[PDB]
């Protein structure tokens, strides 16, 4: 009555799709310079 | 009849072929499971018997 479905399905393999960057917030280290700036939050210079 | 030798040898060859086929089938189904209708697979053997026509050939009654 109840048996296994008896079906075949062969895989092929694995491929890399993407590399996501963790755009988190990094720590701030003091360089004591007067012409260095750091971003707090989001945003990029141009 | 000096010609029943061929019959005896042919029966022996057929019996040996049957036994080899059974052994090969068992080896193929060594690690099988859940055959038709779900009943588990079970191994089988053959039994040789002589045809008392005295001296006679070999036969396999059933598996």
């Amino acid at each position: 009555q109840t048996t296994l479905p008896s079906g075949l399905q062969i895989g092929t393999g694995v491929r890399p799709v993407a590399t996501e960057r963790l755009h988190s917030q990094g720590n701030l280290s003091q360089t004591n310079n007067s012409k260095d700036v750091a971003i707090k939050g989001q945003g990029f210079f141009q | 009849a000096l010609l029943n030798i061929f019959d005896i040898a042919g029966s022996a060859l057929a019996a040996q072929s049957k036994r080899l086929n059974v052994a090969a089938s068992n080896l193929a189904n060594a690690d099988s499971v859940t055959g038709p209708d779900g009943q588990p697979y079970r191994a089988k053997q053959v039994v040789f018997q002589v045809d008392a026509a005295a001296t006679g050939g070999v036969k396999v009654a059933s598996v």
